[PDB]
């Protein structure tokens, strides 16, 4: 699992302990924390294994980032904000919902100015009510000359590098991520690179291989929750997903500072430590390496998660109508494949 | 070849 | 079914009686019988349903055609023939082999001349053994004079005009089949548009729409026996192929100087009458006309079965051998499509 | 497009 946790410097205690950990039906064993300098860190990375990182200082003029500093210095954009009734915010695609109209989400976006969301936050805890909130915004050029400051002093050295030496394309965004204690997204992949670089509070990370796609059930690729799993981590349904009692993770917890390595495919599921304040978290999402000339076989189960989407692509549009697509494919199986 | 490509798609809005 | 047995001219008897039909599960409707002439036939032509046409006179030259006549002019030219132990001659196909090796065939293929087929046919009545041969070989340029004269002779005019009005591709072989009373061809459907000319003896056809897909549980396209009924006929495993109780059949006994179209994919057995001689028939096959232009949603059923064939193939390329087809096709459908 | 293709095979040796 995440393992004894770390002690802060000065002699400030645990940073959290295990009572702040959700429970889960699954083992997991801790995914490796090192320094930047440290070449197990480059084989990791290089072979597309998440890694820990404790020192990059990628994000180091962000550590003083907190709700009063954002609010003065962000600036007057519109920030993207997430609204749930239960600790899961599962993610889905505004543009696939006409494809689904059965389809009624858990947790409804609205758009406002970073002095609301401090303000519906505030309000929350006031009067003790249950509802989440958990903003989720790309930085973009309408923040404040204080936040220019701050993100031009990150570690582009670092990082620019890594994008280089991994052959990755363009970095596509910044996320910027600020969620109440408790907060849960539930387990997904992401078809980009991502260094998830934590700035406040503590979200513990799970991660799945690729590989472990039969076990974690994602939706169907026209479905609104395109690559999250179907598979509720709180009540598992093994009569439809009885693979999900083979499902082992990768876990860790990442703190202030902490940078961690989320390579493309792999499956995370990530939460904010329950009564450990607000986390913040800005990623850095990059194009992955373009296909290579050869091909080795056999395919690595990425390559394979890859087909499989372009196959579910395909059908959909040459039937006319993604619902269409699964009486296809058990048509095609039943009697013959399995 | 045209089945091994790859998109960008990302839990954030496009 | 194939219904009351026809009359024979000049008062010589049925043609054939019910006792001559092998017995099976299904219930079948009998497929139309009509004069070429008849614009009901052009209607089931043009929309690819089968029907039996009586008075096309395709093959007119062909019916003296009988052992002795093509022993003496068919030519020294090399046929193709089957040997079985079973009165099913289960077709497969050679090159695909190597990617079974677990499929060993109960039909074996062997190359002789006209002459030596006769004669081992000759040699097996004379002690009434069990064995069973069917001659399967495309007409070629090494028949002999009297054959060019006979397929000159053939109803050119009528085809001809039927592959012009219904936009088909080239003619592009003639298969000759001869075969004993009591052999069967298992269902299976063909990629092509196919006239069958009966010439001596009978035959009864059973054949299934291409929406009968589900039900009849086609070989994987990478499979020797790819376009073949994985159901067994005689012993159908319904617990493996569950919806074969469902299939409904069209069915007709065809005698000489019958023509019947069986439309490309169009599932069809095909069965030599017992105990009513040796049978003889000349097929035509023709490329189908090219997908349109605009295409109608929804699809027709042969649409969607072309598109899982094509399914099938593209995986077996992409993931460098086709046994690993169904272990992904059953990942990506489990707990997903099903 | 390319899925809705076909192609010519019948139980015969081409
Ligand atoms: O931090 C979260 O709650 C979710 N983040 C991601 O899924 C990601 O960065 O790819
Ligand atoms: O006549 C037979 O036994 C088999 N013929 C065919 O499958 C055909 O002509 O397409
Ligand atoms: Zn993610
Ligand atoms: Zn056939």
């Amino acid at each position: 699992g995440s393992g004894e946790p770390r002690e802060e410097a000065g002699a400030l205690g645990p940073a959290w302990d295990e009572s702040q950990l959700r429970s889960y039906s699954f083992p997991t064993r801790p995914i490796p924390r090192l320094s930047q300098s440290d070449p197990r860190a480059e084989e990791l990375i290089e072979n597309e294994e998440p890694v820990v990182l404790t020192d990059t200082n990628l994000v180091y003029p962000a550590l003083k980032w907190d709700l009063e500093y954002l609010q003065e210095n962000i600036g007057n954009g519109d920030f993207s904000v997430y609204s749930a009734s239960t600790h899961k915010f599962l993610y889905y695609d505004e543009k696939k919902m006409a494809n689904f109209q059965n389809f009624k989400p858990r947790s409804n976006r609205e758009e406002m100015k970073f002095h609301e969301f401090v303000e519906k936050l505030q309000d929350i805890q006031q009067r003790g009510g249950e509802e989440r909130l958990y903003l989720q915004q790309t930085l973009n050029d309408t923040v404040g000359r204080k936040i220019v400051m701050d993100f031009l002093g990150f570690n582009w050295n670092w990082i620019n590098k890594q994008q280089g030496k991994r052959g990755w394309g363009q970095l596509t965004s910044n996320l910027l991520l600020i969620g109440m204690e408790g907060n849960v997204t539930p387990a997904h992949y992401d078809e980009q690179q991502n260094f998830f670089a934590q700035i406040k509070g503590y979200k513990r990370c799970i991660l799945f291989p690729p590989d472990q796609f039969e076990c974690l059930y994602p939706y169907p690729v026209h479905h609104p929750c395109d690559r999250q799993s179907q598979v509720d981590f709180d009540n598992p349904d093994y009569e439809r997903f009885p693979n999900f009692q083979n499902v082992v993770g990768y876990e860790t917890v990442v703190g202030p500072g902490d940078v961690l390595y989320i390579p493309m495919y792999w499956w995370h599921h990530i939460e904010s430590l329950l009564n450990g304040g607000i986390t913040i978290t800005v990623n850095f999402w990059y194009k992955g390496a373009p296909t290579p000339k050869r091909i080795e076989y056999p395919l690595k189960a990425h390559q394979k998660v890859a087909i499989m989407r372009n196959i579910e692509k395909m059908l959909g549009e040459a039937l006319g109508n993604p619902q269409e697509v699964g009486p296809l494919l058990n048509t095609m199986i039943k009697g013959r494949y399995n | 070849k045209f089945l091994l490509d790859f998109g960008v798609n990302v839990n954030a809005a496009d």
